[PDB]
């Protein structure tokens, strides 16, 4: 069996009569999901997987665009030098868990070493037919719906003495966050102190422990601060629910100076910048009616500063980004890859 | 295929701002990130910080991030910089170029802007004085006599220096521009001639200075 | 942080030569290494990229080779459009070059000197020009001496580029002095040593006379 990359079909747990853009999606484009998933180990072999090269993450980025194109519309769309105008109806859109299998002749290998940094020998290997259930959520900042990992935090990126290379963070403990909004555009999110200074001091100590180990950088504490700058889209945590688009302060989610929750002040948008393709879409008005959406942290985009030349210092400053959604599929499909039989 | 295009000179007194151009053609725009390197004179290049064109996603070097803004625009595929509180240490050649990678991040920069020079100083702009090298007969070494001009205190750079209306080229050398410590530059523009033809072929350098609009042509002669 | 050392600094080169110079990087790097072409007047230009791609337009005779912490650009037949200042690179980290210019035999400068012109006498300050034309290699060193005291430190030297034709180079030292420190001399002397000259000419002359 050697590796190769083939053309992949989906399955959901979508229902037939349900309304929600992504079941009704999932109900055309994948099948009923299996019944009885088998996982058959791989023993007495090991094997390694790059999830940075994986034609998996392309593949299910492709679908969510094409979800998203055939869900929600916008009123009027701008790409390119056209004008693209369509009706733009309030919609249901909550996303389900989706599985991605092998066609015929394939099969897909999945890693279940514990303290997996997405590169590298793998010990525990087996084979599934089908992927586990992937929440196809697009957000920035912060990674939610998202899979936790067993042991402690774990660091995945590409290569991490590169600054340009995006950091992917995999929480341990899911921050659970709940945003509302009762000006009619005017939201905010809700998150306990505890939880998160807690998260965020045993992140800071991974960062610190995966640097002094794997890389030459030495820096004795980590800091870090709110985006130097961008579209509004990745300085703040932008998100789906309901149907409308929100834009969250982390000012304070990322403020070093640390009383229950903290409150972050959001404000939902009528035009937005897409994500899927290059350009700006107009939706209609908000909805009437309390909002709300409880979704879990599960993980954390950063990037590293850039450092100074002849200069460590004490403090290295991470910083929370986001945009390229294929970060957000590998952040899920780093285990899996396809191989040919 | 892919053209990067920068903006031109800029004449700058220290703690005032200056603004950078990068006009991209020819290629997906939001697909490669833009790297700024900048390079002083008689140093190497030095990256001061890059983009990614997709959200404006922006990262500098250490003590760049102070005072350098990284935006671009993407309906006109346009890059720009902004350096504001600048220093005299800032004078530099400052380049715009794109990753060869196609939504990736390899630092391989194929598509390079031509490149814009940024001068901080306090100095004002002054047209040169230009003095005559006479041959004399120190200059001779027996057959071929040495003239020449000094270009003196002008700012900024550069000097045009041509021989005869552009007639004399052969054994003409114009050396590089040094700067002064007066914060004005000099340069010198020699010619080598065959001493017999001293009393008879009257040279004349041709200095310009576009900066200043002058137009200097001095006739070099040997001295009473 | 990673250290780019690139060796040597300045090389001597002959057309159709196999030309090697040399990268070092202080740290494991692997083979994310890229080599750039950089010629006066005009943008850096990309050679190879990842240690041995090389980069599409780039000539056959240029390959790259390396790994770990030492790489090597190589150039099969040199020919005059090679002749340019070469990078390495790493992430954010640029060498700082090797530059590359042709051999030829050694010859000597042609020395001459200038004294300062009466009009920029009038002005209030002198500038005595020495001239170094037509020497190679491009080191020399242009001592400026005053009635025999040793000046330092208020003279400038610009070197030209190393010429097409003859392939020499050219110097040019100017003293600096007030109108007042001029005329409270005489001697105004010249001393020039160079790898062409067995010993150290030395051009001068005294003020007002000849
Ligand atoms: C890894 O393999 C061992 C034995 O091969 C098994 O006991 C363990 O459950 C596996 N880990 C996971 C996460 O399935
Ligand atoms: C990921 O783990 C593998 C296996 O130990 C290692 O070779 C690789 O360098 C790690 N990657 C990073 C970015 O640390
Ligand atoms: C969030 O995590 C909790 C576990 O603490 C789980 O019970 C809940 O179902 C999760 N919610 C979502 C939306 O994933
Ligand atoms: C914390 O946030 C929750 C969000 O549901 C809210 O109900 C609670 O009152 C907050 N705690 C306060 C206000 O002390
Ligand atoms: C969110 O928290 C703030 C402060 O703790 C509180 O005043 C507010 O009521 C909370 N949100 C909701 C919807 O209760
Ligand atoms: C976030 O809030 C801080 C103050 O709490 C403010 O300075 C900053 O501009 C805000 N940023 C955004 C993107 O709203
Ligand atoms: C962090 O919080 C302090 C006080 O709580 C505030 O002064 C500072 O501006 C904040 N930093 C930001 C918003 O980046
Ligand atoms: C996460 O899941 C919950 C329930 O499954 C849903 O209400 C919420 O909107 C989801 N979050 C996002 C960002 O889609
Ligand atoms: C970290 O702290 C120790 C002592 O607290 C100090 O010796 C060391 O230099 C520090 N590291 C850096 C990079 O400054
Ligand atoms: C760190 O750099 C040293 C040399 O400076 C090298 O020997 C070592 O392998 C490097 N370690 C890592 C993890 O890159
Ligand atoms: C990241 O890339 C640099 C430069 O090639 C290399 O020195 C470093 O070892 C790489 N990191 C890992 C974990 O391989
Ligand atoms: C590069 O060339 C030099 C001299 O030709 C040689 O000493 C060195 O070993 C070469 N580098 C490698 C990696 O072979």
């Amino acid at each position: 069996w050697e590796d190769a990359d083939t053309t992949l079909f989906c399955a959901s747990d979508a229902k037939a009569y349900s309304t929600e853009k992504h079941n009704v999606w999932a109900t055309h484009a994948c099948v009923p999901t299996d019944p009885d998933p088998q996982e058959i180990p791989l023993e007495n072999v090991t094997e390694n997987f790059n999830m940075w090269k994986n034609n998996m993450v392309e593949q299910m980025h492709e679908d969510i665009i094409s979800l998203w194109d055939e869900s929600l519309k916008p009123c009027v769309m701008l790409t390119g030098g056209s004008t693209i105008k369509q009706a733009c109806p309030k919609v249901t859109f909550e996303p389900i868990p989706i599985h991605y299998c092998a066609p015929a002749g394939f099969a897909i290998l999945k890693c279940r070493d514990e303290d997996f940094n997405g590169t590298g020998p793998c010990k525990n290997v087996s084979t599934v037919q089908c992927t586990h259930g992937i929440k196809p959520v697009v957000s920035t900042q912060l990674l939610l719906n998202g899979s936790l990992a067993k042991g402690d935090i774990v660091i995945r990126s590409e290569n991490l003495t590169n600054n340009a290379k995006v950091i992917i963070v995999q929480l341990n403990e899911p921050v659970q966050i709940v945003c509302i909004r009762p000006d009619i555009r005017q939201a905010h999110c809700n998150v306990t102190r505890g939880k998160w200074v807690n998260i965020t001091k045993n992140v800071k100590e991974q960062l610190w422990k995966i640097f002094n180990k794997t890389t030459n950088i030495t820096f004795n504490n980590t800091i870090f601060n709110s985006p130097a700058g961008g579209d509004l889209e990745i300085t703040t945590h932008s998100f789906n629910c309901g149907g409308e688009f929100f834009y969250c302060n982390t000012s304070d989610l990322f403020n070093e100076t640390n009383n229950e929750n903290i409150t972050l002040q959001c404000r939902i948008k009528q035009i937005v910048r897409m994500w899927q393709r290059v350009g700006q879409a107009m939706y209609a008005p908000p909805i009437a009616g309390n909002i709300t959406c409880i979704s879990n942290i599960t993980g954390l985009l950063l990037t590293r500063d850039g450092v100074n030349d002849t200069h460590d210092k004490e403090n290295e400053t991470f910083r929370p980004t986001g945009g390229d959604m294929r970060d957000n599929w590998r952040s899920e499909l780093y285990k899996y890859k396809v191989i040919k039989l | 295929r892919a053209h990067l295009v920068q903006s031109g000179t800029a004449m700058k007194k220290p703690g005032a701002s200056v603004r950078v151009s990068c006009q991209t053609s020819g290629y997906t725009f939001t697909a490669h990130i833009l790297f700024w390197f900048r390079q002083a004179p008689g140093r190497g290049l030095e990256w001061v910080g890059w983009i990614k064109p997709q959200y404006g996603a922006v990262n500098f070097g250490g003590g760049f991030r102070d005072r350098v803004t990284l935006t671009r625009d993407v309906y006109r595929e346009i890059a720009y910089m902004d350096i504001r509180g600048l220093k005299p240490d800032d004078t530099a050649v400052y380049y715009c170029a794109r990753d060869r990678s196609y939504g990736d991040s390899s630092w391989a920069l194929d598509a390079w802007g031509q490149g814009t020079t940024v001068v901080v100083s306090a100095a004002s702009t002054k047209g040169p004085s230009v003095f005559p090298l006479a041959p004399s007969s120190k200059s001779t070494s027996g057959g071929t006599a040495a003239l020449g001009c000094l270009v003196k205190d002008y700012f900024p750079e550069p000097v045009t220096v041509s021989w005869n209306s552009g007639a004399l080229t052969s054994g003409v050398h114009t050396f590089p521009a040094v700067l002064q410590s007066s914060g004005l530059y000099s340069l010198s523009s020699v010619v080598t001639v065959p001493s017999s033809s001293l009393g008879t072929q009257t040279y004349i350098c041709n200095v310009n200075h576009k900066p200043s609009n002058t137009k200097v042509d001095k006739k070099v002669e040997p001295k009473s | 942080y990673i250290h780019v050392t690139q060796s040597p600094s300045s090389l001597s080169v002959s057309i159709g030569d196999r030309v090697t110079i040399n990268c070092q990087t202080s740290q494991g790097v692997g083979s994310d290494l890229h080599w750039y072409q950089h010629k006066p007047g005009r943008a850096p230009k990309l050679l190879i990229h990842h240690t041995s791609s090389v980069e599409d337009g780039v000539p056959s005779r240029f390959s790259g080779s390396g790994f770990h912490t030492s790489f090597n650009l190589t150039i099969s037949d040199l020919q005059a459009d090679d002749i340019a200042t070469y990078y390495c690179q790493v992430l954010q980290f640029f060498g700082r070059g090797s530059r590359l210019h042709i051999k030829r035999t050694v010859a000597a400068p042609s020395v001459f000197i200038f004294p300062p012109s009466d009009e920029q006498l009038k002005s209030g300050t002198a500038s005595v020009v020495c001239l170094l034309n037509n020497f190679y290699p491009r080191e020399a060193k242009v001592q400026w001496k005053v009635d025999n005291a040793l000046q330092s430190g208020n003279s400038q030297e610009s070197v030209t580029e190393q010429d097409s034709k003859d392939s020499t180079y050219s110097l040019s030292s100017t003293l600096t002095l007030s109108k007042a420190d001029y005329e409270k001399h005489k001697v105004y002397a010249c001393e020039v040593t160079h790898q062409g000259l067995s010993s150290p000419v030395t051009k001068s002359f005294n003020r007002g006379e000849c």
